[PDB]
């Protein structure tokens, strides 16, 4: 993937990701919504003919938006690893 | 309407389009002049060397050959009215594959050549569909 | 050029050097012949 | 012309169930019972077999010479 | 956060997932279709074809034939890291003598013996008298995000976990449920297949006060059905590995910018 920043502050981040679609966007939005300190989080797919998404994060300032995104990625990685561990023993 | 792309990738509503091209070796009564089917040489109405790359030694393309718009399918030179180039080319902006080549004779005895070109059509945004109820 | 006398999908093959009064199958006299597909290898994308 | 390899809706393979199904139905068996025995449970895959027209049998008599 | 098996029947696998978010389960459901590599025909080299079917039609039919790929994910290079070790060759050379002949999937010969068609009874083409075909195809790994011929499953389902409770007694519930959740055992209404409930709520418009229908918030049901190339348990692991790869790449690109 190729990423780029549209608008970044301490409590706001608009991130565009090229080469991604609903699979990662929905997971990241759902993981962000459970990070403490995040006030608003959404993802957008500007055109269905293009494989690109936009992430929009707003926090209260206690945590950075980039830090919240990294925490959400860590949460998703923990879930994926636990799923891999548990599928091997069914 | 909204249509499934995976259904189309599995072969649903795919189509083929066919087109036909024909010649005839006209034998003029006046002066015993006649046309001949052959790869055109450096003659009055030449089009370019790379437009005749697909013709065989008898002046007609072979089956299972990809053609583009402007490519020559049958080579033909006509009696003067020097000899003039009267070849038949693929129409503008219509690619395809040569499907059938037929060589026969008319009642008079003139050579008759028919070439069929096929084009594959896969459903895309902008295509029309209808039901048996007028929708 | 290599042709094929067409009475069905396939019949005896004939070549261009066989010169006759007109276009006809030498073996059976039929008046319609077809060009064969050249043995050049063709690459088709499987989409 | 010939039976499709996969169902159009889902990706299940239906081409290998055409000969048993058609052979048994023209033998006098119930199409629904034959389809259930063969493992074709979704109606998307059942319409694939219940509506196929075998045209290649007629076309092999008129193949292009080339 | 456990995983419970419901049923394992051939190419189908059904599971119960507890304490997982719906976003993760749906991402697994999508990744098992889009990001699992499978061997499939990429292109075909034709020498001759007298069959009623054109070259493109035969190429598409061959590309839609599944191949066994379980051992090919460690001996071949995936399309993410693009010859030997990349492609495999499969041959087909047939001819009919005097009567029509049907060509099946058992007529395809592979140079590598661990990559074979899943079923040998798939009809490829019907040949007339004296017609012949001789071709050569090349197989490579690929993802269903590029073409659906590379997908390893047919259906992929995630649905809510049902909770069916019988409050009173009514004979209409057995009549109106399309899933057969209820039955009559000794003149009373009982629940036989609770997990087969699809939350239709058709029972609530007839047995309004006799039946209670809810969904468990933290539980989900996952169904996948393999097509033959890979076993159902390998697909669920490959999907999670693809998710991990994408997440790690995104995390590295993010941390390399602050
Ligand atoms: S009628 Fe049927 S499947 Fe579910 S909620 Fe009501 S039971
Ligand atoms: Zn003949
Ligand atoms: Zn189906």
């Amino acid at each position: 993937m190729e990423i780029k920043v549209i608008k970044e502050e301490q409590n706001y981040l608009e991130l565009q990701i090229d080469g991604e679609e609903h699979t990662i966007g929905n997971l990241l939005k759902g993981m962000l919504l459970k990070v403490p300190g995040v006030k608003f989080a959404a993802y957008s797919l500007p055109h269905p003919l293009i494989t690109s998404i936009t992430i929009k994060i707003l926090t209260d300032g206690s945590i950075s938006a980039r830090e919240a995104l990294i925490k959400a990625i860590e949460l998703a990685e923990n879930y994926a690893n636990l799923f891999i561990d548990e599928v091997k023993k069914i | 309407i909204i249509m499934n792309k995976s259904s189309i990738e599995r072969g649903m509503y795919r189509s083929t389009f066919f087109r036909l091209y024909s010649t005839e070796e006209v034998k003029y009564p006046g002066g015993q002049e006649d046309k001949i089917i052959t790869p055109e040489a450096g003659v009055k109405g030449y089009k370019g060397k790379d437009y005749y790359r697909l013709l065989e030694d008898n002046g007609v393309v072979s089956p299972e050959v990809e053609v583009k718009g402007g490519d020559v399918l049958i080579g033909k030179v006509s009696p003067p009215r020097a000899k003039r180039d009267t070849s038949i080319v693929t129409r503008h902006g219509e690619n395809g594959i040569v499907d059938l080549v037929l060589i026969t004779e008319t009642l008079e005895g003139n050579k008759l050549v028919k070439v069929r070109v096929r084009d594959l059509r896969i459903p895309e945004i902008g295509d029309k569909f209808a039901t048996r109820h007028g929708q | 050029a290599k042709y094929r006398c067409g009475k069905c999908w396939k019949e005896l093959d004939d070549d261009q050097l066989k010169t006759l009064p007109g276009v006809r199958c030498p073996y059976c006299g039929y008046r319609i012949i077809y060009m064969v597909r050249k043995p050049t290898v063709k690459i088709v994308k499987a989409i | 012309m010939i039976i499709p390899i996969r169902c159009f809706t889902c990706g299940a393979v239906v081409a290998d169930k055409w000969e048993p199904f058609s052979n048994r139905v023209m033998g006098g068996e119930d199409p629904e019972k034959v389809l259930t025995e063969l493992g074709v449970n979704r109606y998307c895959c059942r319409r694939m077999l219940l509506s196929h027209v075998n045209i290649i049998r007629e076309i092999i008599h008129y193949t292009r010479p080339i | 956060m456990p995983i419970s098996l419901i049923e394992r029947n051939g190419l189908r696998l059904r599971l119960v997932l507890e304490n997982y978010p719906l976003e993760f389960v749906n991402s697994i459901r999508r990744a098992s279709i889009l990001y699992v590599p499978v061997m499939a025909v990429d292109e075909v080299y034709f020498i001759e074809n007298n069959s009623p079917l054109y070259d493109e039609i035969l190429a598409h039919r061959l590309a839609l034939v599944p191949f066994v790929s379980d051992e090919a994910l460690e001996h071949y290079r995936p399309p993410e890291e693009c010859c030997d070790g990349c492609y495999n060759r499969v041959y087909l050379d047939v001819e009919a003598k005097d009567q029509p002949l049907m060509i099946y999937s058992r007529d395809l010969k592979s140079e590598d013996q661990m990559i074979t068609p899943v079923s040998g009874a798939i009809p490829i083409v019907l040949l007339g008298s004296k017609q012949k075909i001789s071709l050569e195809a090349r197989l490579r790994l690929g993802y269903g995000k590029e073409h659906i011929k590379y997908s390893p499953v047919s259906v992929s389902i995630v649905r809510y976990y049902p909770k069916v409770t019988v409050l009173g007694n009514c004979e209409k519930a057995v009549e109106v449920c399309p899933e057969g959740v209820f039955a009559m055992e000794n003149n009373k209404l009982v629940v036989k297949n609770e997990l087969s409930c699809i939350l239709c709520e058709e029972c609530l418009k007839y047995c309004a006060g006799s039946v209670s229908i809810e969904s468990v918030e933290n539980k989900f049901i996952l169904e996948i059905e393999s097509v033959g190339s890979l076993k159902p348990e390998r697909i669920l692991i490959e999907a999670s590995k693809s998710l991990l790869r994408k997440l790690s790449e995104l995390k590295s690109k993010l941390e390399a910018g602050k």
